[PDB]
């Protein structure tokens, strides 16, 4: 016939020999069969390289345990495809398009290949419409962009997932469009929690969930993002419906790529990463984008290994974003939630042209005060605050109050603390931080500013402490 | 001014869309008329004749390769020695020589250490000649011993080159006996046909292209499947059988193609593969042979691989150079050549 | 809108259509993947020759050995398969060049990507023509005003100079370069080629919408009339990212050698270095520090040495370079930043700390320098800003 | 006013382009025939 | 008998020759690039004998357009450059081609650029101070006539400016011959130096050899050898005093490392070639004065990433008699020349050679600067008021001393508009003795910034309202 046979197996990577003239194209899906009892299954191999001599190196989506050399391998003749349409909403899928909450569902749907080129450059248009979230720190210092790309960077356990949940609550809840969530190499129980929460909040009927989680082979963990992005692309390009795309975690896509590259025999780059790290990341990211008249607001949680922000993965990820919230271990240690580093975070739309002159002025004054406090940390760690000048002492008190007031009781934090969250209008945020920067609340105790919403909450908490606003 | 520039750009863009649409429709209609006009076999013949004329209007080209310079020179010496030796040999003698040489080649392949020792270049070959004489002075005939002493006396870049040279001499003897008989064209045609059928059945070649199994078994498989047929030429049969028997990690189809190339090269010609949409006429074949020989100086044999997708003209590949006169290439150029 | 023009053009093309046959030297793909291919054959291929793959795909021959040719696919490598036929082009890697490239956005091969039709190329220029010799240049003497006091007074940039804009992400590097490009609007409006500056903005590994934003900013300020963008977005293959600065340099060199003054911005060479490292690793060349190839310094040295100030005997043209380099955690000691700092004629070093303090542009006065100095300033600026940078350092 | 002029010109040029396209629909046959003549190397009447 | 190209990989070319015709190591071979745009004749240098009649060679020119199997011709000798008095006043490249006058010098005597260093029995240590007029150099890093001088520093700290200053101060009045070797530096700088030497009328005595950073690794590896060959001819044959300026000698090592792995060499630490020290010693041991034959060599040494522990500068340190080490910290303070007084050194800074007064004053300056360096962080954190009275006095003295070590340099006018100054050694010693004694503590430290001798100090103090 024309089927190949397995010749080499090195974990997830498989070498397959085909008859001449039947070598499958790159990224084609191939099917092999594992027949051993407990592990019996059908393997989907994605062609990754042509090795010559009619050999192809392929990445397996399922574990290859139990696979035998010489077993027949059949070429599907196309790449991995996933179901698309309004039918995907409300259902949970895996990287290959199989429905998990209801097996067999979506087999009759239109199927789109998970590999496609990004939009033509001529169709790209910069997006600068502010997306108001109701979080003080985000709205003030890192205003999110509607139809733009937002990222949440952070080491282990600084609050990336909780912030993703917060943004799902604040944005996807009262959203007229569709939402796509892509769990990429994260906790499976987190996927179950998200499923149940979306069902409870009635947002699930408008959301499509695709999960390739930690206990998956690197091939699945590097293709699940493509699958979810394909569903989002269908919603963007075929139904003209505003799309929300939450991804957690994209660094796991990079990590799976690194593992595959190691298995594929590629010569490692710096820090052991794949040589094609930036290229793979760009190929993925340029697909996540709004086009003229077609909006995708994407929000990606990016894991920072060992709290190292100079690691190649996040370092290359930084360039693909319109807004970048950076969660810091130190801020988290102080108890400030969300543990945003206001000096390392940024937004392309935080300029006087877009957000107005007063918003920009207040943000810049807050940043200046916090930068001066950061500079003075060296003195303060040794001698405390009392060796500073009167100007610097006043600035330090103001800065401590400001950094506490950037924290907020989040909606998604209720499950942890039992305290309901708060929403602060942008105008109130600007007014409040203008008052802070001018020293109108210097008399209030610091804890009065901790985990509250607007100025009314500030007054109530200050009164409960003992100071009157 | 910005508004005026935008208006002008919009005008230019509209002109561009109209031009692109017109050109696309025109070229598609051109493709349709071309595919309709090529249907007539007379049209095919006319296109072939025009391409031939283009060839006569073309200037001549300026112009075993895997062997290194040292091994190439050694093999040249070996082949000229064989040519001198074979003058007196007869058909049965040549067959015995080829069989003995193939046996010696398989002996060297099986016995790696002896070939290794026998392959190291050395200024004085007397120890190597003594080793050969002590080994197989009586086992093989005088001519085989002379050829082997000549082969060892020369210099080989790598040990496998010695086995390659001995196999080359065996094939040389088989082709020489074929030439003496007078079936040179028949053996060439049969080898090319075997190459074609192996190419059609890649899986058969892959099964035959493994030395992990005994040589006799695969030779028997070849005899049963392809070689053992009523019309197969005896010399081609023996040549292909020995080649498959001595295979060392090469595909049977590639080996057969190399065998055909060597058989044609013995006459001093070069093989050129010509793809055409329709079978050429005998006058067309003669004209093509003449013009290709003129272009490349030395005469060339012509192999035809009819393929309707050419839509006339010819695609001539030879010596790693392609002249693509196929009308399909012209249509593709016109499609992609639009402003 | 004249239809007769449309017909005339189509008829002219069809008449000009001559797909005449010729002899071509071929090879065969033996293995491909990750934007690299290996080709058997091509006995006469020459180093860094453009190769044609089926389907309109182009590659470049980098490794030539007795067995095969290791080639880098310049875009759309997913269609490359074993056994495909590869053609010679008989010419080293080169791009079209001409005045028509002004106002356009092209990829590293010079093909338009703004969807505005073909570009009428005056001629073609090879991408590896050597820089002017010591005797072919003259000292930098003409200012290239950026409009930024912190730069024009303390680290002045002259025509024919390479000034490095180096700093952490979001420190204002692109802002400085785009402001410099926009500042040449008056010089362009003069109409005097001795004063006009033609700008080339090379975007390497940048997000597509970011390049669109840069183009929009240039449009609004009128700069797009005298500016060309060579775009190699993040989605592109490592070949384009590696090749884009050389394409922009060739386009600028065509104007420079014809008496024009050119300003080229490389945004940024860190991503070009990463793309070159990826290509070299995929070709399995022996890596060096941080996995970069041994000749990563040469990659940028031969690129930035083409930005020169020609002597009067060669027309007196110039090409000013503004390479951009991104540092991580303010580490100018990293391999690529140190390489580039040792190539250019000074640097403007931008700080997140200074930026946050309100010092914008965030020039670190103590560390930033211009190696041309007063020669790149007018007499009045020299007189008033004679020792400003030193005074600020003190 | 720039936007108003732009939309007016867009409509005017769209109409002009449509009607010139309709007018030139005819010549496509001759264009294709003559291009095919060029491709084949011999004039094709069709 | 000719060879043929077999492998091309960047600047490294493998060539196969017929047996018995394999060229000797370091032989120059010639290959042709016939492509019109890049038509040229490549000079390859045999680097290794790979065996089987193959040689690995380093191209002196870009290999773009080179084809496999092209004929390669062996010249039978190494790269050779013209020597004689005719080189003076002209610009050459690494291969001996004249740039400002193509064809010039082809009839001169040609010397191979590969040569053994002088015999150890002909080596005589040099202990003779070479005055420059720069306060910091003359006081703390006195240069040696006929000795080896280096200027260490990171990128953009003032090495090239200092080399130009020393060309002005030393070579202008020099009675012998000067040789400048641009090694992997900026072509614009080479043009500036050419024009400046022509303006000063120093060019007629100077031979310029340039291989710039745009050249391939082979040219950057062999340009220093070419220039040193010319200097060696002037030393041994012509019997005249020679000045040898090299900028930058680190580029020789860097070019060596660029092709090291392509030659099949396993990398050493920090990505350098295993033969770092050996190649550096082969090149440096030729840069020397012999008994009765003087070469005063001055080399700029780039310190990668300001790291003075990097293998290349660390290896280079041992080959020098005097070293002026420029610092990025001093540079960023605004002091120029940005010398690091505590790190620089000179082998003739001892009482026997420079005399008791000079040595004592230099040692006291070094002690004060070391103490100030120790107290700097204390002052930064706890402030200066918490020092003792002695420490406060020392800090004032040290700040004035560090400012006074700066000088308005002749070659720095283009960067400051201020004309340069020259301070005689006696005045420098006297002024720094006074500074260490505290006799100028009444003047503002700003009075000591970028001035010449004591008269300039008095004038600037007057301009600032102080009196000296
Ligand atoms: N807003 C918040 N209020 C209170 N506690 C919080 C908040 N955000 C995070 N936490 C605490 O931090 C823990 C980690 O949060 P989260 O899972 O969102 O972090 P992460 O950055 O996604 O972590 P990981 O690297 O493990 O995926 C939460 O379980 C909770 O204990
Ligand atoms: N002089 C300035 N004054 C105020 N804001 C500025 C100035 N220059 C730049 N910015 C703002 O600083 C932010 C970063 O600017 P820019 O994009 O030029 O930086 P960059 O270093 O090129 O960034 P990236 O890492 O995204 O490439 C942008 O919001 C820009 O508007
Ligand atoms: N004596 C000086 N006075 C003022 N500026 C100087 C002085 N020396 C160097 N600089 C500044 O530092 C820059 C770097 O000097 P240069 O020697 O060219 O770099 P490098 O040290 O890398 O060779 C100069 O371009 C100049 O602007
Ligand atoms: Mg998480
Ligand atoms: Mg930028
Ligand atoms: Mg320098």
């Amino acid at each position: 016939k024309t089927a190949g046979r397995v010749v080499r197996i090195t974990g997830p990577v498989v070498d397959v020999e085909f008859p001449r003239g039947s070598v499958p194209e790159l990224f084609n899906a191939l099917h092999a069969e594992i027949t051993f009892g407990a592990l019996a299954k059908t393997l989907t191999l994605e062609v990754a390289q042509h090795l010559g001599d009619s050999l192809v190196r392929c990445i397996s989506m399922q574990p290859t345990d139990g696979l035998v050399r010489g077993v027949e391998v059949t070429d599907t003749g196309a790449s991995i495809s996933v179901p698309v349409g309004d039918g995907v909403k409300g259902h949970v899928f895996n990287a290959l398009g199989d429905c998990l909450d209801d097996p067999g569902y979506g087999k009759d749907f239109e199927h789109w290949s998970i590999h496609r080129k990004p939009p033509a450059f001529s169709d790209l248009e910069p997006r600068t419409e502010m997306l108001e979230t109701g979080l003080k720190v985000v709205d003030l210092l890192t205003p999110y962009v509607r139809g733009g790309k937002i990222a949440l960077f952070g080491g282990a356990g600084v609050g990336k997932t909780v912030l993703i949940q917060e943004m799902i609550n604040r944005i996807a809840r009262n959203f007229g469009g569709t939402s796509v969530f892509a769990g990429v190499g994260e906790r499976t129980r987190e996927g179950n929690d998200l499923w149940v929460e979306l069902a409870d909040a009635n947002v699930l009927k408008d959301t499509a969930l695709v999960f390739g989680q930690m206990d998956e082979p690197p091939g699945t963990r590097m293709r699940v993002a493509l699958s979810a992005l394909t569903m989002a692309e269908f919603f963007r390009d075929e139904q003209g419906q505003d799309v929300l795309l939450f991804i957690d975690n994209i660094f796991r896509f990079t990590q799976a790529g690194s593992e595959v590259s190691t298995l594929l025999g590629r010569m490692p780059s710096a820090v052991g990463y794949q040589p094609t790290l930036a290229d793979e990341m760009g190929e993925l990211q340029e697909r996540i984008t709004s086009t003229r008249g077609r909006s995708i607001t994407s929000m990606q949680a990016v894991y920072v290994p060992a709290d190292d922000y100079t690691d190649p993965a996040p370092a290359t990820t930084f360039a693909h974003l319109d807004a970048t919230t950076e969660l810091s271990r130190a801020v988290f240690s102080k108890g400030i939630f969300p543990a945003v580093d206001p000096l390392a975070s940024s937004s392309t739309i935080l300029d006087p042209a877009i957000v107005g002159d007063e918003h920009y002025r207040v943000a810049q004054e807050v940043i200046r005060i916090l930068q001066r406090y950061k500079d003075l940390q060296d003195i303060i760690a040794i001698l405390g605050i009392d060796e500073l000048s009167e100007e610097d002492k006043q600035l330090v008190n103001r800065a401590r109050r400001i950094e506490r007031f950037l924290s907020q009781n989040m909606m998604a934090a209720e499950q942890f603390t039992g305290q309901p969250g708060s929403t602060v209008p942008l105008k109130e945020t600007i007014e409040a931080f203008d008052k802070l920067t001018k020293g109108e609340f210097d008399h209030l105790p610091e804890q009065a500013f901790f985990l509250i919403g607007g100025l009314d909450d500030l007054a109530k908490k200050a009164e409960s402490l003992g100071a009157k606003l | 001014a910005q508004g005026a520039q935008q208006i002008q750009l919009m005008r230019q863009q509209l002109i561009r869309q109209l031009r692109t649409g017109l050109g696309a429709e025109a070229v598609n209609k051109a493709a349709e008329i071309v595919r309709a006009h090529v249907a007539d076999p007379q049209a095919q013949s006319a296109t072939v004749d025009r391409f031939l004329s283009e060839l006569e209007q073309m200037a001549p080209s300026s112009v075993t390769s895997r062997l290194r310079a040292a091994s190439r020179q050694s093999l040249a010496a070996l082949v000229e020695k064989f040519d001198s030796v074979a003058g007196g040999l007869d058909a049965d003698g040549l067959t015995n020589l080829a069989d003995e040489l193939a046996s010696v080649a398989k002996l060297l392949l099986s016995e790696t250490a002896l070939n290794k020792h026998l392959a190291e270049p050395t200024d004085d070959s007397a120890p190597k000649v003594r080793l050969l004489e002590r080994l197989l002075s009586d086992k093989v005939s005088a001519t085989t011993l002379d050829l082997l002493r000549t082969a060892v006396s020369n210099r080989w870049s790598t040990e496998s080159n010695l086995i390659d040279a001995v196999e080359h001499t065996a094939r040389l003897a088989l082709l020489k006996r074929a030439e003496i008989a007078g079936e040179v064209d028949e053996v060439e045609e049969q080898l090319f046909r075997f190459g074609r059928v192996l190419d059609a059945e890649p899986r058969l070649s892959a099964l035959l292209s493994d030395y992990t199994t005994p040589a006799e078994g695969r030779v028997a498989l070849l005899d049963k499947a392809l070689t053992g047929r009523p019309g197969v030429n005896q010399t081609a049969a023996a040549l292909l059988s020995q080649t498959v028997g001595l295979l060392r990690g090469e595909r049977a189809d590639e080996a057969v193609i190399d065998l055909a190339e060597l058989a044609v090269s013995r006459r001093g010609e070069v093989v050129a593969h010509v793809s055409a949409a329709a079978e050429l006429s005998d006058a067309q074949r003669t004209r093509l042979t003449e013009v290709l020989s003129r272009i490349y100086g030395r005469p060339v044999s012509v192999q035809l691989h009819v393929d309707p997708e050419l839509l006339g003209g010819l695609s001539i590949t030879v010596g790693d150079e392609v002249i693509d006169g196929s009308i399909a290439s012209r249509l593709a150029a016109a499609q992609t050549g639009l402003p | 809108i004249s239809a007769a023009d449309i017909e005339g053009a189509i008829e002219d093309y069809v008449s000009s259509f001559s797909a005449d046959t010729e002899r071509e030297e071929i090879g065969t793909v033996i293995d491909a993947g990750d934007g690299i291919a290996h080709v058997e054959g091509l006995p006469s291929v020459m180093t860094q020759e453009l190769l044609e793959f089926p389907g309109g795909v182009l590659g470049v021959a980098l490794n030539l050995d007795e067995h095969s040719v290791g080639a880098v696919i310049l875009g759309e490598f997913e269609k490359i398969e074993e056994g495909q036929q590869v053609k010679r082009t008989g010419e080293v890697l080169s791009v079209p060049v001409g005045d028509a490239f002004l106002g356009r956005v092209v990829n590293p091969l010079g093909q338009p990507i703004d969807g505005q039709g073909d570009i009428a190329a005056e001629t073609r220029r090879a991408l590896e023509l050597q820089a002017p010799s010591v005797v072919q240049r003259q000292s930098v003497s003409e200012p290239l005003q950026t409009g930024i006091k912190a730069i024009d007074a303390m680290t002045p940039i002259g025509r024919g100079q390479r000034q490095l804009i180096i700093g952490d992400r979001k420190t204002g590097k692109t802002a400085v370069c785009v402001d410099t490009i926009l500042n040449q609007r008056e010089a362009w409006l003069t109409g005097d080629p001795k004063q006009q500056v033609r700008c080339v903005y090379v975007a390497i590994g940048q997000k597509g919408t970011t390049i669109a934003s840069v183009k929009r900013a240039l449009e609004e300020g009128g700069a797009m009339e005298y500016t060309t963008i060579v775009a190699a977005p993040a989605s592109d293959a490592a070949g384009f990212k590696w090749l884009a600065p050389y394409t922009g340099s060739a386009i600028g060199q065509h104007w420079m050698y014809n008496g024009k003054h050119v300003l080229i911005v490389f945004d940024d060479l860190s991503k070009q270095a990463d793309a070159y490292r990826a290509i070299s690793l995929l070709l399995r060349r022996p890596p060096g520090r941080e996995a970069f190839p041994g000749d990563v310094f040469y990659l940028h040295s031969r690129l930035l040495e083409r930005c020169a100030k020609l002597s009067d005997e060669l027309g007196g043209g110039s090409m000013t370079g503004l390479p951009i380099i991104e540092t991580k955690a303010n580490d100018i000691s990293a391999f690529i930043p140190t390489n580039v700092i040792s190539i250019t004629d000074g640097q403007c070093f931008l700080e997140s700390d200074l930026f946050n303090q309100g010092v914008r542009p965030a020039i670190n006065v103590g560390v930033s320098v211009s190696r041309v100095g007063g020669a790149a300033q007018i007499k009045a600026m020299k007189e008033v800003a004679g020792s400003l940078r030193l005074d600020l350092s003190q | 006013e720039v936007a108003q002029t732009l939309t007016q010109a867009d409509q005017q040029l769209s109409a002009q382009g449509d009607q010139v396209r309709s007018g030139l629909e005819s010549s496509v046959d001759g264009l294709s025939a003559k291009l095919a003549s060029r491709i084949l190397g011999v004039d094709v009447n069709s």
